[PDB]
């Protein structure tokens, strides 16, 4: 809980922001990246799953302040190239190294996605249905809309050149259509538009997902009502047990540990 | 708490309006204690009665917030109950119900039901609910563009006069467009400006739909159709960042329109893929345009658009019609302004193949008037030469589609006989057009009776196999699929 | 059609048994059991009639030997379990009778030994055809349960499981005493309807298919079949006694038995008290048949789907039963599916209209009582089931050719008893020349599958409207069999 | 080649000067194919969907025989509004008018009751 | 009448919106609603129509009183023509078209006793061969 709490304070201090900044705004900063740091390392020094929940929030906050100062910039470097780099070898962070959005394309990133793609693609190369699931498997961590704006290019580049296999995916789906894979892109890649709205930086993840949209035309998908995703293990937790009274206090729980991490001190 | 939440949902519907949270919330409320088991044990049906509630109300607020599932539920929940409420009370028809609850409740249930159907999108059960006011005009005119019925619906459009001018012009426009009649609609939209300096949004975007259908370029919060002419003006006119700027505005639009309403039904989707579709296709010819055109180029993007083709086999006609419409104007705009080098002659060859699969895709959804369009503009390119080709087929095709069987006859015959002098087993192509033209013949003069079989089998039937086989074309798929074609018309 | 008297270098029996030991070496999981059926037609007299009988016989004898001349292994295997298969079938089985939890197999049973049978793959499932000839990766044979259930009946067939290579248990019924050629035959009918089907834009869009299970006849009075997971009868869940649907939905009505004793002691009466008795059964007894889809998805959206999966099953089945003449469509004949809610038809034995020569002649089409049309919701017919139907009779209408050319193969077959017989019609009612035949069942087939109903040419919306309307008829459900269960 | 006559145009131009309708179809070997023939086949036939297509379709044909055929398909079709407002499109774009689209203004005037529009035709 | 005998159809639509603006649906039928639902069925859309003529039976079952024989005319010829578009479509099982189309038809045109008239002659002689075939 303490870990949780104070990432998450260091998370929302550093996502809020002035757009003038003083030699105080400055030093705070740094102040606030510097604990981040010594945080993180001691965890994952300590413990080697300290960070798994949490490798993703951290890495999407600090990706865009890479580019929009110069004496900044080489502290979070140096923060992501050792969660990334210099821990590509423990076990138990390269699962969820595996699950993580492609860094974006810039020279400052070349070694980050080097690595990242070297860890992404060590069982081997990927198919357009494997790459579609990856997709989907990342898209259940963020709620913010801009840590996928890198990945939906990616995906974009593979529904473009792989028809031949989305053809074969068509076809595999034809007995359950109401499992089927590209509806569920779909049907995430609007539910990724809606959580945009009214956001920062909107319109390029629009852009995105508009051209993702339009590598799959109004394909026939044999289906008429869109069912929403939901967590297993949530069901599966409901189902433990039997009592109304603890149904409702396991999730009365659950809103209140979610909430839990809320800005708002009160 | 019945009283009360039976008053809450009458004051939904008095409009005294309410926000859309308050309703989800209290349809939140009704949805949870529908699945809840009652301390009488009963059955399903009980359970949904935790409350006196009237369920014809809440269906038409949960249809106000679209919620068409749960409204057909709550409505199918509601007559349930008014049925075993007359059975208990006397110890009926959809109509009976209809006016039963108009008279008590202020609501018909037909209407709800047709408004539900309507917006869930199901074409089939668009045909349960007709027992009242399907007299009215309206219901006429979404029944025959239903069925695409579109001189029906031009008829009835220009008849009835009490129906809003604006949607009445939109019908009428919608119609015309539908049928071919390009120059009849340009002069249709030129004449209703002069009539009305004062022009409704929907028409102007109708109006830029037909200017970049028409390729008239002289027209100089924008909509789809006007971001399309903008973007194709800017092709013409080599302006690639206007080009870009603009598609990237149309798509950026696009999404948020989508995004912006409450998604419960696939068939929601399907027009804002189609237009993502086709802008995304003319943001890829761009970059063809910009730089120098090569054949390979050109085959590449002809192999792609035949294999999403593919992929959209089983849509609609309403949602790949547009897309062959932009690829048939991308072509021609490249055709007239780029080329300059004797390079068009792959382009028209491209072009002619498009036109032939439009054609094809038109004859497959019971439509005769494109196709024939679609035969005139490749006559625009192509002139008759001392050989035949696969578009002269495809003509025939079309007049016997539209029930002109004399005509096509005689086009196919004109054919053949050419064809006996012209072809000296030279050109592959030319040999399948050859044998399928003389099995398709054989074949339409069987059906016809104009034939006795001795002549059908020694100059038709028998002779394409000849054809086919003696000519030695072999090592192909092309030549093995004509080949089974002529061995199975000969053997029926 | 395998015999031993035309032989030489051209005869037919020459070239026939080339062709079928050819089939057989490039595909034996799809031949091996068909063959092994004619080998083993009298095993069941071997382990507890004409010449062209034994001249099949010997020639099945040399296809077997044929085979195996070359996979020794799998035709001991796969005939070893035949005879597993058949003891078990000829097991008494009557003193379990009221026994329902389980009953463990006796350990004298063969069966319980055969473990680890590698070249044999389970019988029941349904074999993807490879046109590669070696046949690689595919489910086997590993175990069986020591424990056996009962399905209800008068023969009382047996419900096993077998445990393939991959960990997963199938449910197989072995039945004996009974023909199961003729189920074989219509489920290999269906198949070919479902491939029409789905070649078609209009059906494929709308997935209009037929519900199929495997059918595997071992001798000539015994076989295994599929049994259909998930699954139960429509009779079952509607009017059972204790927890039937009429029961816990409407207690005041009238119960199942009291209306099947009223129209039971009816029977030897007019028609016109026929038809009031049927009247008044039906004013006291109101179908509840639509609570089936609201109490297991209470999901709205689900619901919705599930539903128009049920019609169009419904508007499907109906089409292609009135094709094929289907008839004895009963409660206890036809299934649900408990999570697609899809409709399965069983025990299809009575076919081509043989139904209409029995002695109280089926006058409907289809099964289209008011169960069958409360459960598609308050539209009733008028929706997607007449569109559905009207699209399965264009498609039926527009492939006349290939379905006569079927039906002509299948009704020429020397061992496809489908015609009716006076033992079978007093079996199939009780109460507590062959080419003239064969000839006006191909001649009604083909103005079945053209427009002519009673001589004159109707369309597709007429024939069916036609075909609706005498489904429905409440003087054709007053005149049938009391068993048929019109008020259901 | 010998007269410079074609006997078939010979044929069916005699028939149609005759007037009887079935004759009309024994004399269609050569240049059936022909927008302006099979036109005529349409409106002998009182095919005017196909007929309005036909005339649309095709811009070779002479202007004023094209405008004047279209809204006699129009006409024939009821469509009286569409016709009103093409007429005021068309004259819109040309103010130069030939005769016989004067003399379909004035029918169509008559027709519509519209009585505002003020060698005299039978129309007019 | 004149244009659905030519196998025009749109000309009689025409004519029956330039009759709906001068006459208004009373509580009796006229002949103009008829001509309407034969219309509808001419333009092969048997259900609208067979829906109009229903519609027109239902209110003159209750609206007339045996008072004018033009209205008895057109009462007979309605339930005549539903009797024989059932027939047609498959609509109905004979037993409901004889008890409640072609047999109330005859009995309407009979039993009234609006002798003495030409018209009448008509009616009756087309109901009884409805009901005869
Ligand atoms: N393939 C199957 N899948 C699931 N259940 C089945 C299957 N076949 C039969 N049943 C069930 O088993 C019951 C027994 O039917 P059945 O074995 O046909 O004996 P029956 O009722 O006497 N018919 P019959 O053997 O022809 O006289 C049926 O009522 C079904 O409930
Ligand atoms: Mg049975």
């Amino acid at each position: 809980f303490v870990l949780r709490d104070v990432i998450y304070t260091l998370i929302h201090y550093i996502n809020q922001r002035p757009s003038c900044i003083m030699d105080v705004s400055l030093r705070s900063f740094s102040l606030c990246c510097d604990l981040l740091s010594q945080v993180c390392q001691t965890a994952v020094t300590y413990c080697k799953d300290a960070l798994e929940n949490h490798l993703h929030v951290i890495v999407g906050t600090l990706i865009p302040l890479v580019y929009e100062q110069v004496e900044v910039q080489k502290q979070v470097l140096d923060l992501l190239k050792y969660l990334v780099i210099d821990n590509k070898d423990n076990e138990n962070l390269y699962i969820t190294i595996k699950l993580l959005d492609p860094f974006p394309d810039h020279v400052v990133f070349k070694d980050l996605r080097i690595t990242q793609q070297k860890i992404k693609y060590s069982r081997g190369p990927f198919s357009l249905l494997e790459e579609i699931n990856h997709f989907l498997s990342v898209s259940v961590y963020d709620a913010l809309p801009l840590t996928r704006l890198e990945g939906l290019k990616d995906l974009r580049r593979q529904l473009e050149l792989h028809k031949d296999q989305m053809v074969d995916i068509m076809r595999a789906s034809q007995d359950n259509p109401q499992d089927g894979i590209m509806v569920k892109l779909v049907v995430n890649l609007l539910q990724l538009s809606k959580m945009a709205i009214n956001h920062t930086g909107e319109k390029e993840v629009l852009e995105a997902v508009g051209s993702c949209l339009g590598e799959v035309g109004p394909i026939d998908f044999s289906t008429i009502a869109i069912q929403h995703s939901k967590d297993a293990s949530y069901t599966k937790a409901l189902k433990l047990f039997e009592d109304k009274e603890l149904q409702w206090t396991f999730i009365m729980l659950t809103y209140l540990n979610n909430t839990l991490v809320e800005d708002c001190v009160k | 708490l019945s009283t009360h939440v039976q008053g809450f949902f009458t004051s939904c519907l008095r409009h005294c309006c309410l926000d859309k949270k308050s309703q989800r919330t209290m349809l939140a409320v009704v949805d949870y204690m529908r699945r809840q088991k009652r301390p009488s044990s009963g059955t399903i049906f009980n359970d949904a009665f935790w409350l006196d509630l009237n369920y014809l109300e809440v269906a038409k607020v949960a249809q106000s917030c679209a919620a068409h599932f749960t409204a057909l539920l709550y409505a199918e929940i509601y007559a349930d109950k008014k049925s075993m409420d007359d059975q208990e009370k006397r110890s009926t028809t959809i109509s009976s119900l209809s006016e039963k609850s108009k008279e008590e409740t202020g609501i018909s249930l037909q209407d709800l039901l047709l408004e539900i159907y309507r917006s869930i999108g199901e074409p089939d059960s668009l045909y349960g609910c007709g027992g009242g006011k399907m007299l009215q005009p309206i219901t006429r005119l979404r029944t025959y563009e239903h069925e695409a019925m579109w001189g029906k619906a031009l008829v009835t459009y220009d008849l009835e006069t009490a129906i809003p001018s604006s949607t009445r012009q939109a019908g009428i426009i919608q119609a015309l467009q539908n049928l071919g009649l390009c120059h009849i609609l340009s002069v249709y939209l030129k004449g209703l400006d002069y009539e009305n300096k004062d022009w409704c949004p929907e028409l102007e975007e109708l109006h830029y739909q037909a200017a970049w259908r028409n390729m008239q370029w002289d027209h100089c919060g924008t909509s789809y159709h006007e971001s399309l002419y903008n973007a194709l003006q800017s092709l013409r006119d080599r302006e690639f960042s206007t080009f870009y700027e603009s598609l990237k505005y149309a798509r950026v639009k696009e999404v948020e329109e989508m995004c912006k309403r409450s998604l419960e039904s696939v068939y929601s989707l399907y027009p804002t893929l189609s237009r993502l579709q086709a802008i995304g296709e003319l943001e890829s010819i761009g970059e063809l345009f910009s730089r120098s055109v090569t054949h390979r180029q050109l085959s590449e993007v002809y192999i792609k658009w035949q294999k999403h083709s593919q992929l959209l086999k089983d849509s609609d006609f309403s949602f790949q019609e547009p897309i062959m419409a932009l690829r048939t104007v991308i072509l021609e705009i490249l055709m007239e302004k780029e080329m300059d080098n004797s390079q068009r002659e792959c382009i028209k060859d491209i072009l002619t193949k498009h036109l032939v699969e439009l054609s094809i895709l038109a004859r497959t959804f019971k439509n005769t008037q494109l196709p024939e369009r679609a035969i005139f503009q490749i006559k625009q390119y192509n002139s008759v030469s001392c050989g035949v080709s696969e578009w002269q087929l495809e003509e025939a095709q079309v007049f016997w589609a539209k029930k002109e069987q004399s005509l096509a006859l005689s086009i196919l015959k004109q054919m053949i006989k050419k064809l006996d002098a012209s072809c000296a087993a030279n050109n592959p192509s030319l040999k399948l057009t050859y044998t399928e033209c003389l099995r398709v013949c054989g074949n339409w003069l069987a059906e016809t009776c104009l034939e006795n079989p001795a002549v059908i089998m020694q100059t038709y039937l028998e002779k394409a196999v000849e054809v086919a086989g003696n000519y030695d074309g072999e090592s192909s798929d092309e030549l093995r699929n004509g080949k089974m074609k002529a061995f199975l018309s000969l053997a029926r | 059609r395998m015999g031993t008297k035309m032989m030489g270098g051209l005869g037919f029996h020459e070239v026939l048994n080339n062709l079928i030991s050819r089939i057989s070496m490039d595909h034996p999981h799809h031949t091996l059991f068909i063959i092994l059926a004619l080998a083993n037609a009298n095993r069941d007299e071997f382990l507890t009639s004409s010449q062209l009988d034994e001249d099949r016989t010997e020639a099945a004898n040399r296809i077997i030997c044929t085979i195996r001349s070359r996979r020794p292994q799998m035709v001991r295997s796969v005939e070893a379990l035949c005879d597993a298969y058949i003891i078990l079938a000829n097991l008494d089985a009557t003193q379990w009778k009221t026994q329902r939890k389980g009953i463990n197999i006796p350990a004298d049973q063969p069966i319980t030994k055969l473990k680890n049978l590698e070249d044999v793959v389970v019988p029941t499932m349904e074999i993807k055809v490879d046109h590669t000839g070696e046949y690689g990766n595919l489910v086997t044979i590993q175990s069986f349960k020591a424990e056996f259930r009962l399905a209800g009946g008068v023969n009382l067939p047996k419900i096993i499981d077998c445990v393939g290579s991959d960990g997963k248990e199938r449910r197989q019924l072995v039945k004996g005493r009974d023909d199961l050629r003729q189920d074989a035959v219509m489920q290999q009918v269906f198949q070919m309807c479902n491939t029409l089907l789905q070649r078609n834009t209009e059906t494929r869009k709308r997935k209009l298919t037929i519900c199929t299970y495997k059918v595997v006849p071992l001798s000539q009075r015994s076989g295994v079949l599929e049994w259909c997971t998930g699954t139960v009868p429509i009779g079952e869940f509607l009017v059972n006694n204790e927890d039937g649907a009429h029961k816990r939905y409407r207690p005041n009505d009238f119960s199942a038995f009291q209306c099947q004793k009223k129209m039971m002691e009816v029977q030897k009466k007019s028609f016109e008290e026929k038809y009031e008795v049927f009247m008044d059964v039906c004013q006291n007894f109101q179908p509840v048949f639509r609570y089936f889809c609201m109490e297991k998805f209470l999901d709205p959206a689900i619901w919705f789907e599930k539903r128009l999966a049920y019609t169009r099953s419904v508007a499907t089945s109906s089409i292609v039963g009135y094709i094929l003449g289907l008839g004895d469509r009963h409660v206890q004949n036809i299934l649900i599916n408990e999570q697609s809610a899809e409709l399965v038809h069983i025990d299809l034995g009575v076919a081509f209209e043989q139904g209409k020569i029995l002695p109280t002649p089926e006058t409907v089409p289809f099964r289209l009582t008011r169960d069958i049309v409360d459960g598609m919701g308050i539209t009733g017919v008028e929706g997607v089931f007449r569109r559905c139907c009207e699209k399965t009779m264009e498609v039926m209408r527009n492939s006349q050719e290939t379905l006569l050319t079927i039906v002509e193969v299948l009704l020429y077959d020397p061992l496809f008893d489908w015609t009716m017989n006076p033992l079978k019609a007093l079996y199939l009612q009780q109460r507590p020349s062959f080419n003239k035949v064969a000839e006006r069942v191909l001649m009604r087939l083909q103005e079945k599958l053209k427009g002519v109903e009673e001589g004159t040419v109707l369309s597709v919306g007429g024939q069916v409207n036609l075909l609706i309307q005498q489904a429905i008829d409440p003087k054709n459900l007053s005149r049938l069999f009391p068993g048929w269960k019109a008020w259901v």
